[PDB]
C-alpha cells in the first residue's frame, strides 16, 4: 500500500475525506479538549485507513451525530475508562484496538471486527469484552479486577486472553 | 548537516523529522504546554534532539505520547520534574532533566543514559531510577536527599555529585546497583562555619565491581578555616549475607570519610586518601574457607584518626597478607587492626606511618617503600 495524508481533527465540526491511499485520521486533544466532537464526519476513502482516537477524558460513546465510514482500523486510547460499542455504524471497520491504563474497559465489537483490548495496571478495574471476530485481551498489572469475554455476545472467531499479576492479591 | 526545527503545539501533533539533525521544540504557548496527549514524534535519520521546556512542573509523560528516533531528550521545568520514559520512548540514548529549587523523580529506560541536573536543590529530594549510565549533578544542596536505584538499578555506571555551601547537614545519599558507582561530595561553606557532609550508602548488585566515595577533607572551623565533618560511608556487596554466592565488589575508593564500613567477599583493594575517621572491612559471610586472603591498601595523603580494622578476622577468615602501598603524599594510619595478618608489606614512593598496630599473628614485616615506613 501507498502512504497518504495525515488528517487531524479539530475542536470544531470536521468533515474529513481521505485520499485514495492509506490515511491516518488523528482524533486527539487540543489543550485538554477532545477533537472528536458532535457532528464530526469522517470518510476514509479507498486504501487502508486508520483512526487514532486519543484523549485524557474517558471514552463513553461516539459523540452525538458522528459518522465514520471507510476506515478499516480504529485505535482508541483514553486516560480513563473506555466504554464503546462499534457493532453498528463505523461501516468498513475491520479492527478495533482499545487501550487503557488503570481503568476499566467495556467494549463490544461487531462480529466482523478483530478486537484487541490492552489494559496496563488493571488492578481492581474490570475488563469486559463482547462481540468481535478474533478477540484478544492483553492485561498486565491485574489484581482483583475481573476479565470477562463474551458474556453478552460471543466472539465469531478465536479468543485469546493473557492476564498478568505481580501482586499478592488473588487475581 | 543541519535539519529542521519542529515546534509542537497545544494540540495532538504528528511530527516526522528529516534525514538531517532536527530539533523538536516542546515549549509553551502563552503558558500552555505543547508536549500533550497523543503526540507522536519521529526523528528520522540523523542526530535528533527534543527540547521539552515549560514553567509548570513536569508530572508525567502524557497519555498516548510516543517518541521514536530522537537521540537526545532535554527536559527543563520551572518547577519539579516527575517523569518515566521507560515506555513509549524508542531510540533515546540521552535523557537530561533539569530543575532549580525543585525536586526530580525520574525513571529512565534501561538503554537511556540519564543526567539529572539540579541547581539550588536545598531541601528538595532527588530520586532517579533505571537508565543505562546514570549521572546526578546537584548543587546548592542542603537537607535534600539523593537516591539512585531504589526501585530499579542503572544498567551502566552511576556517578553522583552533590555540592553544599550551607551549614545544614547534607541530606543522605544512597545508591543501589550499577556496574560501578562514584559518589562525590563537596562542602563549600564559609570560613568560621562547620558543615557536616552526607552519610553515603552504596549497595551493589550482581554487576557492581567498584565503588568510589569522596568528600571534602575534614577540618576544624576557625577565622581563616572553614570547618568540615565527613559523613559516614556504608558499602555493601549484594552477596554480603550469603553463604554460597560469590561477591562482586573488588575495589573500594574512599577520599576522606567519617566512620566507614565495607562488606564484600570479593574485596581485594582499598584506595584511601584524605581525612578518615575509621574503616571496618568485612568479607561477607561465605561458609567456605577463602584462598585469596590478600588485602591491598593503596594510600595517598591519608590521615586516619581511628582504626582500619579487618572485622572478619576475629571470628572468621580475615586477610593473612596486608600490602600497604603509599603514593604521592605521606600517609598516617592511627591504628591498624588485623587479627589474622601474618605478613605486612609496605611499599610505594611516599611515607607510610602506622602509629599503632594490633596484629598478634604477624611473623614478618618487610618494607620496600623508597621513602620509608
Ligand atoms: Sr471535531
Ligand atoms: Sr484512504
Ligand atoms: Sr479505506
Ligand atoms: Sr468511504
Ligand atoms: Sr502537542
Ligand atoms: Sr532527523
Ligand atoms: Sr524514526
Ligand atoms: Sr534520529
Ligand atoms: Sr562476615
Ligand atoms: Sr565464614
Ligand atoms: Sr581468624
Amino acid at each position: 500500500g501507498v502512504s497518504g495524508s495525515t488528517l487531524s481533527l479539530t475542536t470544531g465540526t470536521d468533515t474529513l475525506t481521505g485520499t485514495a491511499n492509506n490515511d491516518t485520521f488523528v482524533a486527539g486533544e487540543v489543550a485538554g479538549a477532545a477533537t472528536l466532537t458532535v457532528g464530526d464526519t469522517l470518510s476514509g476513502g479507498a486504501g487502508t485507513d486508520v483512526l487514532n482516537w486519543v484523549q485524557a477524558a474517558a471514552v463513553t460513546a461516539l459523540p452525538t451525530g458522528v459518522t465514520i465510514s471507510g476506515i478499516e482500523t480504529m485505535n482508541v486510547t483514553s486516560g480513563a475508562a473506555i466504554t464503546l460499542n462499534t457493532s453498528s455504524g463505523v461501516t468498513g471497520l475491520t479492527a478495533l484496538n482499545t487501550n487503557t491504563s488503570g481503568a476499566a474497559q467495556t467494549v463490544t465489537a461487531g462480529a466482523g471486527q478483530n478486537l484487541t483490548a490492552t489494559t496496563a495496571a488493571q488492578a481492581a478495574n474490570n475488563v469486559a469484552v463482547d462481540g468481535g471476530a478474533n478477540v484478544t485481551v492483553a492485561s498486565t498489572g491485574v489484581t482483583s479486577g475481573t476479565t470477562t469475554v463474551g458474556a453478552n455476545s460471543a466472539a465469531s472467531g478465536t479468543v485469546s486472553v493473557s492476564v498478568a499479576n505481580s501482586s499478592t492479591t488473588t487475581t | 548537516v543541519s535539519g529542521s526545527t519542529l515546534s509542537l503545539t497545544t494540540g495532538t501533533d504528528t511530527l516526522t523529522g528529516t534525514a538531517n539533525n532536527d530539533t523538536f521544540v516542546a515549549g509553551e504557548v502563552a503558558g500552555a504546554a505543547t508536549l500533550t496527549v497523543g503526540d507522536t514524534l519521529s526523528g528520522g535519520a540523523g542526530t535528533d534532539v527534543l527540547n521539552w521546556v515549560q514553567a509548570a512542573a513536569v508530572t508525567a509523560l502524557p497519555t498516548g505520547v510516543t517518541i521514536s528516533g530522537i537521540e537526545t531528550m532535554n527536559v527543563t521545568s520551572g518547577a519539579a520534574i516527575t517523569l518515566n520514559t521507560s515506555s513509549g520512548v524508542t531510540g533515546l540514548t540521552a535523557l537530561n532533566t533539569n530543575t532549580s529549587g525543585a525536586a526530580q523523580t525520574v525513571t529512565a529506560g534501561a538503554g537511556q543514559n540519564l543526567t539529572a541536573t539540579t541547581a539550588a536543590q536545598a531541601a528538595n529530594n532527588v530520586a532517579v531510577d533505571g537508565g543505562a549510565n546514570v549521572t546526578v549533578a546537584s548543587t546548592g544542596v542542603t537537607s535534600g536527599t539523593t537516591t539512585v536505584g531504589a526501585n530499579s538499578a542503572a544498567s551502566g555506571t552511576v556517578s553522583v555529585s552533590v555540592a553544599n555551601s550551607s551549614t545544614t547537614t547534607t541530606g543522605a545519599i544512597a545508591v543501589t546497583g550499577g556496574t560501578a558507582v562514584t559518589v562525590a561530595q563537596t562542602a563549600g561553606n564559609a570560613v568560621n562555619t562547620t558543615l557536616t557532609q552526607a552519610d553515603v550508602t552504596v549497595t551493589g548488585n550482581s554487576s557492581t565491581t567498584a565503588v568510589t566515595v569522596t568528600q571534602t577533607a575534614a577540618a576544624t572551623a576557625g577565622a581563616t578555616v572553614a570547618g568540615r565533618v565527613n559523613g559516614a560511608v556504608t558499602i555493601t556487596d549484594s552477596a554480603a549475607a550469603s553463604a554460597t554466592t560469590a561477591g562482586k565488589i573488588a575495589t573500594v575508593t574512599l577520599g576522606s570519610f567519617g566512620a566507614a564500613t565495607i562488606d564484600s567477599s570479593a574485596l581485594t583493594t582499598v584506595n584511601l586518601s584524605g581525612t578518615g575517621t575509621s574503616l571496618g572491612i568485612g568479607r561477607g559471610a561465605l561458609t567456605a574457607t577463602p584462598t585469596a586472603n590478600t588485602l591491598t591498601l593503596n594510600v595517598n595523603g591519608l590521615t586516619t584518626t581511628g582504626a582500619i580494622t579487618d572485622s572478619e578476622a576475629a571470628a572468621d577468615d580475615g586477610f593473612t597478607t596486608i600490602n600497604i602501598a603509599g603514593s604521592t603524599a605521606s600517609s598516617t594510619i592511627a591504628s591498624l587492626v588485623a587479627a589474622d595478618a601474618t605478613t605486612l608489606n609496605i611499599s610505594g614512593d611516599a611515607r607510610v606511618t602506622i602509629t599503632s598496630h594490633t596484629a598478634a599473628a604477624l611473623t614478618g614485616i618487610t618494607v620496600t617503600n623508597s621513602v620509608g615506613a
